[PDB]
RNA sequence: UAUACCUCUGCU
RNA sequence: AGUAGUAACAAGAGGG
């Protein structure tokens, strides 16, 4: 009965050559760590050290520091996949549950609703595009609906179609041996973003994604029937969760998301080949009751051999919009924005007349991307669960269900935005809908840039927290703190928006504070 | 009124409202294209923060390895990897005076593990560099592979089954002058068909012998790719994957790193959440009762920058023997492998880089084995500079790397050192006017700092600080910070006066997770339940997790409920199993049915929750054991998912095997390359392992041991099974001679 | 038959390819090539799924799927295909044969499936059966804690597991070890009796098995049960801010019962001792108390538990103690002292270690067993004297062999030979002692050791060799020929007047109870445990606070002795309890004194420990102890501690982490340099001043004469600046 | 419930 | 060289 | 064009 392990000389040798510097052998110093005892060997080489060699603490005053710094540069432009605030629908009243019927069937009983179409003109050109492309497109799509028979619409590949969804725009893969010598052969653009400027437009994005509407826009899948009291009790709070949250503004936004991500996906996968029509439909249920099929647009699908997860499906993405894009042009520049008809419009005792624009413009995503736009709804639950422990927060103190009081009583409220006037408290139901504006505009505009500013700048928030727990916080280098979070303010719409409005938490701070 | 969310921390602080600070509902940043730009900006660096160190030659790889142990003490607060040997063993030995026999039992645990782990041990495990055929592979193929091209060569003492032996023929492979590899080509024949002739592409295998380099190289290599899905982080990282020499030599060192943290109340590695926060709320109640009335607390929310780039595998040498002093040279020299491959590693630079000419409209491939001979006219500056440098350091298409430590090599040893030098803060040893105590895993660290005055604080911290330089550790003072005990975060744990939720990090666990039909019903429930648990999430958002959960599970796979007017693939097959159906809320959700669940079931199984109100016949035909859409798997990985939070765990599940536990097709990609035969070879080893269990059942529950020949056993077995089952049984006598003539039929064939 | 396995072995060894492998590969290695795969881990599988679930054949299934549905269904959906999966002979599949298959595939029967998958139905059993109560909202402490998480774990180890598994499932094919004790042959025997004939995958059971059997443990923050049938369900019956009361269907486990039973006990004494007639509120609280739905009353009634505070309550429900058993043969009647119990093993002269449940504490029994009888008195293994009488010398000899194995020396276990062994129950190890001095005692009275004795009249000693001497015996040996009353005070006595058992002396350490408590009684908070008490008691300060405020400074007396404080004062040390009250109510009379200075978070904070007669003593305190959980805390006399912190972010009074409810906003803006409260005869005026000299520690400040000022560490690490004030205080 | 806002 | 087609692949 | 963001996609490979 024994046991061995040896090394074999090339072992040894590498063994031997893998110490510290002041030996010459693995023999001599796993004697040397066999037989080492301490004797102050910490103590010496700490006297021996530099004492440059330091973390000094440097107590920390959100009083003293100052406001983040946001860029400089052209303006951001929107990114969004569809239209937020400037989205108009065309829709009829259908007895039809929240996905239910023929997407074209739908969307070509909804065009049904409109007359007063008009022959299409460029009213707002995307610059570096060929615009006639789009107005081509546009036309093409329009005769093509008309004239179909089925389930599926496929466009044929003509040329302004294909220039929109860059067929052919991949250059051909050759052996470097063959294509060694080229002059301008270089590696690709591998730059930082361009920089961008914060602009009016996100912040009113935001600030109608946090109102309420006239419809019901989640439907919910059902539950087992309610046992334990605690269930029923859940079913109770869970009616005004309900309610707040599926007529919020933001959960049209998801169930855009959803069907348009969902529908990408599936035709990528299926019709790989084919430039296939998707409509951009929701349904809803008014406040009155009554079901509604929408339509606000189409996309067009290019081709979609998407491999790799970050892989690229070009679409065009034509949107119905009574925005004038002239009033706020910097926001428009990747679109094409067209005219195309002239509506009608109901107001309290008066018909309007409003020119009907189409907004235009080549986009493309990715399995990862339409993946996570499919799973949008999980923005509820963050939302809610925020809400839910605040409102249990005060049910331990209170020692009843305080449900009830906090969204019919207005008692309670929060500081969630500011006016001339100052800073402005909401209901519970309000911050249930800013935070879930909050969420849904984290996935609508999901970035690297929001990653790290987000993560950053949350060592800044406790920070202030620290001070106003009185806790006597203290930095070593917040100097490079505020580099890690600036170094992600780059040309992020949302990420300028949120660097904003930590300036403006950090100023109201020091206002009601020194 | 523009709305601002960042208001609310005006009234809420910002612990209990830290949801909103979370971005979790978007999808993630990923990489697109290579990782080399990054391997070589963590190459450099390593050896920039080490710069000061001594540089050699190596006798048998002649790669260029920086040593900076026991180097020059820095003299800036930059990031240094001048660790101290001495130092270093100075508080390892603290860590056994503190901790008697800790050490002992630990390394005999790890004893008794080598004496008994067998070669098996290496299927199991995340992917693997493999040197056979220079990329990633499974565990298993990687092992499958390196044995066989042992095999062809010299080297058999893994037949014996134990995983010592297989580590012995690794270092006697060294020695080999000609290492023998087959490769596989495409060849290009001509056929004729009926009436023209058509090209053939095909596949033929062509040996080669490699250098005394080259297999050296190979076998000190470890692969690199970019970091996907990572959050929190602006710019994307390097990581990597060690290869089939060293993986069997770092199990066992992460064993005794293991076996020594589960032992260390400041250890965070490798207990769980829960334990997590019940270690740190315990050293607070511990720093609280053994300081007086008059005395501070402070508490640092720690991380350490850069600290896989900072440690090194010459000090792990020194940790392993000094924490297996007194043992067996045998076992001492055997853990010292992994710290030693460690301290010659290679790095793989990726997939290289790709080009492009808008003149010409064309795009071209170039591997960073071409890094070294090449013209720098198409690249940038900085990739252009990054280029200059790593070639002093490339070989054989490597890049030397002998300094510092890459994400995704090693896991526990390092943080041994961290608490070390938490363990040295002890009022006995420090016998200052502070003191202090923590938790630590890896780069993350909680430390609390007790003295009589705010003063005393500075020194504490300066002198675990520099202590912490000393050995290579370097606290980021761009994101650490301190306050007053009370308030701390801990690996996105907030402690304010104990532990609150912090449920975002959990959202992108919600959703149905494709595993099958049957699995994420399971997985589905679960994750909302140890929510509810674990994170506050309330019963009425709990409810709607469930509503959106099933409302997800219904479209991913078409299995809306039979009543639905909905129309897809499924919509005709399932309305008739609804028409059908007389009890429907028996009904699978994956059938058309009803969901079931509430708060109460969510910890019930489906199929268990509705047995009772199935119809006899769909029952019989759900839960049929004959049905041909099951895996049968081993026991061992049944009921088994894996999910991503670590680097990468197991998820077991609570599920009734029926048809809804399929799994979905395999990738096909490798049809069109060099290596589509080892479809075959599975496809060949799968029938043998199928045959083989017919004859030893119990094989796909315990692994069976035995150094003899799967034929020979299964002959062995068909003898005597036939015996018995006619000697005292119910098989006649004419089939016993119609069964053991085969099995000497069998016996000719050899 | 066996027939078509070989037949197909024979099939597979003609391709050279098969038999190539078959003979080259060993056992060992096949393990390995089983594993031999080009598919790797999906890492991203919730996006493949949803790419694939859009695609037409995304499942595979064996190609035996061919013979057994059609290619096609009743509405024309291709069912599957002949297309081969990546790596085997498997073929890919669409959805819509699954969903045939079960509306028209072949049935088989399953109903014998619950008894496979027993461990998921208990479960479902449970629930079915469980019961509702109401839902009370409160601040609900959770302490993370290892906990089982598999109700039902027939108690084994991993390996004894396996050999029962290997039995039940693959009986041929078991290795070399055998069932090892009466649990493995039990389960064994009734797995493979409720199993037989199940058409089910054997490698299904096997799994289910292994699940059921092994204990398996998590950490998981729990409120009160912590039962695994509880632990099950902890979703259901607590979150943050709410407890929905349960009872899962089954029946508790003693073990179970027992342990809440004495924690039950234990805080109605705790809770008794402090209120004016402690044996009215025991009686009240035993009346109204209920352990899992279960009145407390008619437990008592019929538990055996032998523990002091359960005997405090037995005696006043007049019900018995358990105060005596039998072992031996004889009868062991306790008559003074207490049984407090500690697990442990000790090696043997033999070298053998034995886990033993040894004894702790001065014990004395009165032992008789027909023909011998004996007065005892014994140690933690000390048998400090035995007075035994009898018919004959061999039946006191066989009670004193019986005494010297009850009392646990060291002596006697160092005396023993040999390995201990005997039986087919098994006897427990202190029979494994006693059997083998039984039989054999000649080391025994060896090595027990012999003193000399003064000679008495009526008593002779006893040598190791069996003869009777008057002035030498066997250490500890000589040789010679309950109604319980309770009073006011909860002191349980003798017929003779002496004491039995005292409330004082009941255990402090304290524990979480594995079974639900419900109190039922307004001498009780709604919540079990001391974090409750601290967390209801400053919630009721504060709520009530303005009456409180006004009854502070008109009728202090009143307020101090409210009952809502008595809880409170079971978390302060017995003795402390009237120091801390002269400190508190002197510390607010100077409040009273000193004008100006008025700290009503100050009073809030201490007003609890007002609430005892206070003694007059003039020490000094920087905080006040409690005990919580077992570990003491301390509650800073200036400023926030954990116990106590006001945070004026927030406006709310913190209780070990927990909002105890908002002050006044008044408060927040409400300041004065000086601060009455602290210090007891002394003043802070405001920062240090070195003017008046070095620092001084807080024992230190007896030299100060009335009026000098002086600087003090206070607490903190803050120094202050401190007058000693002129006339005291009521 | 139905919500509302000013 | 251009234009049709045809086959395999969609994490390999 | 567009996606995108420190490097890629804008089909790859083959029937040469
Ligand atoms: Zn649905």
């Amino acid at each position: 009965l024994e046991e061995e392990f040896s090394y074999p000389p090339t072992f040894q040798r590498l063994a031997n050559q893998s110490l510290p510097p002041s030996f010459k052998d693995y023999h001599q110093f796993k004697a040397y760590v066999s037989s080492f005892k301490a004797n102050g060997n910490i103590e010496a080489k700490l006297g021996a050290m530099s004492e440059k060699v330091n973390a000094q603490i440097e107590s920390f005053d959100p009083r003293t520091i100052r406001e983040l710094e946001l860029p400089e540069g052209k303006f951001c432009t929107q990114r969004s996949k569809f239209l937020l605030m400037d989205a108009m629908k065309l829709s009829v009243l259908n007895p039809a549950h929240e996905g239910e019927g023929i997407p074209m069937k739908d969307a070509k009983a909804c065009l049904d609703t409109f007359w007063g179409w008009k022959k299409a003109t460029i009213i707002k050109k995307h610059e570096k595009g060929v615009n006639t492309n789009y107005l081509m497109i546009w036309e093409q799509l329009l005769e093509s609906i008309k004239e179909m028979e089925g389930k599926f619409l496929n466009l044929k590949k003509t040329n302004h179609l294909k220039w929109g969804l860059g067929e052919g725009q991949a250059p051909e893969k050759m052996d470097f041996e063959d294509c060694k010598e080229v002059p301008d052969l270089f590696q690709y653009k591998s730059e930082p973003p361009e920089k961008r400027k914060l602009a009016s437009w996100i912040q009113s994005e935001f600030n109608k994604a946090s109102e309420l509407t006239n419809s019901n826009w989640i439907e919910f899948d059902e539950l087992g029937n309610d046992v334990a009291p605690i269930e029923h009790i859940a079913s109770r709070r869970r009616n005004f969760f309900t309610a707040e949250v599926s007529q919020c503004r933001a959960s049209e936004y998801i169930m855009k998301a959803v069907y348009i991500n969902t529908a990408l996906l599936n035709s990528s996968c299926t019709a790989m080949e084919e430039y296939q029509v998707i409509p951009i439909i929701t349904k809803c249920r008014d406040t009155s009751g009554q079901r509604r099929t929408n339509l606000y647009g189409f996309i067009i699908k290019g081709r979609s051999h998407l491999r790799n997860d970050t892989d690229v499906v070009n679409f065009i993405s034509l949107e119905f919009s009574l925005t004038d894009p002239r009033n706020e042009i910097h926001k428009w520049e990747k679109y094409c924005v067209l005219e195309i008809g002239d509506m009608e419009i109901r107001t309290s005792i008066s018909t309007i007349m409003k020119p009907v624009y189409l907004y235009v413009r080549t986009n493309g995503t990715s399995k990862i991307k339409m993946k996570w736009g499919m799973e949008m709804r999980r923005c509820l639950l963050q939302s809610l669960q925020q809400v839910e422990s605040m409102i249990e927060a005060e049910s331990a103190v209170k020692e009843k269900d305080m449900t009830e009081p906090f969204f019919r009583n207005r008692e309670n409220d929060w500081p969630i935005g500011e006016s001339p006037q100052g800073i402005e408290k909401g209901t519970i139901g309000k911050v249930c809908r800013v935070l879930l504006a909050k969420s849904v505009f984290n996935s609508i505009y999901a970035s690297a840039q929001l990653e790290g500013f987000s993560a950053e700048s949350r060592k800044l928030l406790l920070l202030i927290q620290a001070f106003r727990d009185n806790l006597d916080p203290g930095t070593f280098d917040l100097k490079g703190l505020y580099e890690a979070i600036e170094e992600c303010i780059i040309n992020d719409p949302w990420v300028l928006l949120n660097a904003s409005w930590f300036n403006s938490f950090l100023k109201a701070v020091q206002l009601s504070m020194g | 009124m523009d709305v601002n969310p960042m208001l609310i921390f005006l009234k809420v602080p910002v612990q209990n409202a830290i949801s909103t600070t979370f971005p979790y509902t978007g999808d993630p940043p990923y990489s697109h294209g290579t990782g080399t730009g990054y391997t070589m900006d963590t190459v450099i660096r390593t050896h920039d923060y080490s710069s000061r160190g001594i540089w050699k030659t190596n006798s048998e790889t002649g790669a260029q390895q920086l040593n900076p142990i026991d180097g020059p003490l820095p003299e800036d607060n930059e990031p240094s990897g001048y660790a101290q040997t001495d130092c270093v063993l100075e508080l390892i030995e603290g860590l056994d005076r503190s901790h008697p026999g800790l050490f002992e039992t630990a390394c005999q645990e790890t004893i008794d593990a080598i004496q008994q782990t067998r070669v098996d041990k290496l299927t199991q495990g995340r992917q693997t560099y493999d040197w056979t055929l220079n990329r990633n592979q499974p565990a298993a193929t990687a092992l499958a592979n390196t044995i066989e091209v042992f095999r062809k060569n010299g080297y058999k003492l893994n037949e014996s089954g134990r995983l010592i032996d297989f580590l012995k023929d690794v270092l006697l492979s060294f020695e080999n002058d000609s290492m023998e590899v087959t490769t596989h080509f495409q060849k290009k024949k001509r056929i004729r068909d009926n009436k023209k002739m058509i090209t053939q592409r095909t596949i033929g295998k062509k040996r080669v012998k490699l250098t005394k380099k080259n297999y050296l190289i190979r076998a000190l290599t470890l692969n690199t790719m970019t970091k996907d899905a990572e959050r929190g982080k602006l710019k994307r990282r390097a990581i990597a994957t060690p290869g089939m020499q060293i993986r069997g030599f770092v199990y066992f060192v992460e064993l005794l790193a293991r076996n020594i943290c589960e032992r260390l109340e400041q250890s965070g590695l490798p207990v769980g959440g829960n334990e997590k926060k019940a270690k740190l709320a315990n050293v607070i109640k511990k720093m609280m009762a053994k300081s007086t009335d008059e005395e501070l607390s402070y508490t640092i929310t720690g991380d350490n920058t850069k600290w896989n780039e900072n440690q090194n595998p010459r000090i792990f040498l020194a940790m392993v023997l000094r924490i297996t002093a007194g043992q067996p040279e045998w076992f001492r020299d055997l853990l010292a492998v992994a710290p030693i491959m460690f301290s010659n590693k290679v790095a793989r630079l990726g997939r290289g880089y790709m080009f492009e000419s808008k003149s010409m409209h064309l795009r071209t491939q170039i591997s960073a084995e071409n890094l070294s001979d090449i013209n720098l006219r198409y690249f940038n500056e900085d990739t252009k500079k990054k280029i200059e440098k790593i070639r002093h350091l490339m070989v054989e298409g490597t890049a030397s790397l002998s300094p510092g430590m890459m994400m995704g090599m090693f896991n526990m040893l390092s943080t041994v050192l961290g608490v070390s030098v938490l363990n040295l803060g002890q009022r006995e040893i420090l016998k200052r006017t502070y003191w202090w105590d923590g938790l630590q895993s890896s780069d993350d660290f909680a430390l609390i700092i007790n003295g009589h005055f705010k003063e005393d604080i500075q020194q504490g911290v300066n002198h675990f600080y520099r202590t912490c330089k000393l050995v290579g550790i370097n606290m980021s003072q761009k994101k650490s910070y301190i306050n007053k005990t009370g308030t701390f975060e801990f690996t996105s744990f907030f402690y304010r006066y104990g532990f609150v939720a912090n449920f975002s990090m959990e959202l992108p666990s919600f959703g149905v997770a494709g595993n099958n039909e049957s699995a994420d019903m399971s997985i589905g429930t679960t994750v909302i339940k140890t929510n509810m648990i674990n994170n506050d999430l309330g019963p009425a958002t709990a409810q709607m997790a469930i509503q959106l959960f099933i409302k997800d599970y219904r479209y991913t796979y078409r299995c809306h409920r039979g009543d639905t007017n909905l129309e897809t693939r499924r919509t005709k097959s399932i309305k008739r199993l609804w028409t059908e159906t007389i009890s429907k809320a028996g009904l699978l959700v994956a059938d058309g049915g009803p969901n079931p669940y509430n708060l109460r079931n969510l910890h019930i199984p489906e199929v268990c929750l509705k047995w009772s109100l199935m119809d006899p016949d769909y029952r019989g035909r759900l839960c049929n054991p004959n049905n041909p859409f099951v895996h049968h798997m081993e026991v061992e990985s049944t009921n088994l998912a894996v999910v991503m939070p670590g680097p990468a765990k197991s998820l077991e599940y609570d599920a009734v095997a029926t048809t809804h536990s399929w799994t979905p097709k395999r990738n096909r990609s490798i049809l069109n390359t060099n290596q589509r035969g080892i479809l075959e070879d599975e496809r060949i080893y799968q029938k043998c392992c199928q045959v083989f269990e017919k004859f030893f059942p119990s094989s796909t529950y315990r692994r069976p041991i035995g150094m003899a020949s799967m034929l020979d056993a299964m002959l062995s077995r068909a003898r005597i099974d036939a015996r018995i089952d006619l000697e005292s049984g119910r098989i006649s006598s004419q089939d016993f001679s119609e069964i053991t003539n085969t099995c000497k039929a069998i016996e000719a064939l050899k | 038959s066996g027939m078509e396995r070989i037949k197909e072995l024979m099939e597979m060894v003609k391709n050279s390819r098969m038999r190539e492998i078959l003979t080259t590969t060993s056992v060992d290695h096949m393990a390995v090539i089983k594993k031999y795969t080009s598919g790797r881990q999906e890492k991203n599988p919730a996006l493949r799924m949803k790419w694939m679930m859009a695609m037409k054949y995304p499942i595979s299934a064996s190609s035996r799927i061919r013979e057994m549905i059609p290619e096609k269904d009743e509405d024309g959906n291709t069912l599957w295909t002949n297309t081969k999966d990546a790596g085997s002979n498997r073929v890919l599949v669409s959805p819509n044969a699954v969903t045939w298959w079960n509306r028209a595939g072949p049935v088989s029967d399953v109903v014998h499936y619950p008894r496979v998958y027993k461990m998921y139905f208990d479960r479902l059993e449970r629930l079915t059966h469980g019961t509702f109560g109401p839902v009370k909202f409160y601040n609900q402490v959770k302490v993370r804690k290892r906990v089982d998480i598999n109700p039902g774990h027939k108690d084994l180890t991993s390996r004894e597991a396996q050999e029962v598994i290997m039995e039940v499932v693959f009986p041929n094919e078991v290795g070399a070890r055998t069932l090892s004790s009466d649990a493995q042959l039990t389960i064994t025997k009734e797995k493979k009796e409720e199993l037989k004939n199940c058409k089910i995958s054997p490698i299904m059971v096997a799994y289910m098995l292994e699940r059921e059997l092994v204990r398996r443990t998590r950490f998981l923050p729990i409120a009160g049960a912590t039962s695994s049938t509880y632990v099950e369900v902890l979703h259901l019956t607590q979150g943050t801010c709410w407890e929905q009361q349960y009872t899962p269907g089954g029946e508790a486990e003693n073990d179970d019962l027992d342990q809440t039973l004495i924690i039950a006990s234990r805080n109605i004494v705790r809770r008794s001792i402090v209120a004016i007639d402690p044996l009215a509120s025991l009686l009240s609280m035993c009346h109204t108390t209920s352990i899992s739905s279960e009145p407390l009353v008619e437990i008592l009634r019929s538990n055996p538990t032998d523990e002091q505070a359960v005997n405090i309550c037995k005696a006043a429900l007049g019900i018995r103690i358990n105060n005596s058993f039998s072992f031996g043969g004889y009868n062991f009647k306790r008559v003074k002292g207490s049984s407090q119990r500690t697990e442990k093993a000790v090696l043997t002269g033999n070298l053998q270690t034995l886990t033993m449940t040894i004894f702790e504490g001065y014990e004395e029994f009165n032992v008789s067993g027909k023909r011998a009888s004996a007065v005892l008195k014994k140690g933690a293994q000390r048998l400090i004297q035995a007075i035994i009488g009898g018919r004959t010398l061999e039946d006191i000899l066989n009670l004193m062999i019986t005494l010297m194995v009850f009392s646990q020396e060291e002596k006697m276990l160092k005396a023993v030979r040999g390995d201990l062994n005997f039986v087919n129950q098994r006897l427990n190890p202190m029979y494994q002692l006693l059997r083998h001095f039984q039989k054999d005692s000649s080391t025994l009275l060896k090595n027990w050791g012999t003193e000399e004795i003064d000679p008495i009249m009526g008593i002779a000693g006893i040598m190791p060799d069996g003869t009777i001497n008057k002035t030498q015996t066997l250490m500890g040996v000589r040789l010679s020929q309950i109604r319980v009353n309770i009073d006011k005070y909860l002191r349980v006595r003798n017929e003779k007047g002496e004491l039995l058992i005292s409330p004082e002396e009941v255990s402090e350490a304290q524990g979480q109870e594995k079974l639900p408590i419900n109190y039922n009684s307004s001498l009780m908070w709604e919540v079990n445990g001391p974090e409750s008490i601290l967390t209801n008691t400053y919630h009721w300060i504060i709520k009530n606070w303005e009456l409180l405020k006004t009854q502070w400074m008109t009728d202090p007396t009143v307020l101090y002795n409210r009952i809502e404080f008595e809880p409170f004062q079971t978390l302060i040390p017995k003795g402390n309890r009237a120091i801390y009250s002269g400190f508190t109510r002197t510390l607010f009379q100077q409040m009273r004194d000193v004008e100006g200075t008025f700290d009503s978070i100050q009073i809030i904070k201490l007003l609890p420990f007002s609430a005892h007669p206070p003694s007059l003593g003039r020490t000094q305190f920087s905080s006040f102890t409690l005990n919580i959980r077992g570990a003491p805390l301390r509650l800073l006399i200036r400023g926030n501690s954990q116990v106590f912190n006001y945070n004026q972010m927030e406006n709310v009074i913190i209780v070990l982490g927990k909002s105890v409810g908002s002050p006044e906003r008044s408060i927040l803006t409400e300041s004065s340099s000086i601060e009455s409260a602290v210090l007891r005869g002394f003043l802070i005026l405001g920062k240090a001043n070195s003017k008046y000299g070095p620092v001084l520690t807080i024992g230190e400040l007896d030299k100060l004469g009335r009026g000098e000022k002086a600087n003090v560490l206070i607490g903190q690490g803050d120094t202050v600046l401190v007058m000693k004030r002129k006339r005291d205080s009521s | 419930y139905s919500p509302t806002s000013p």
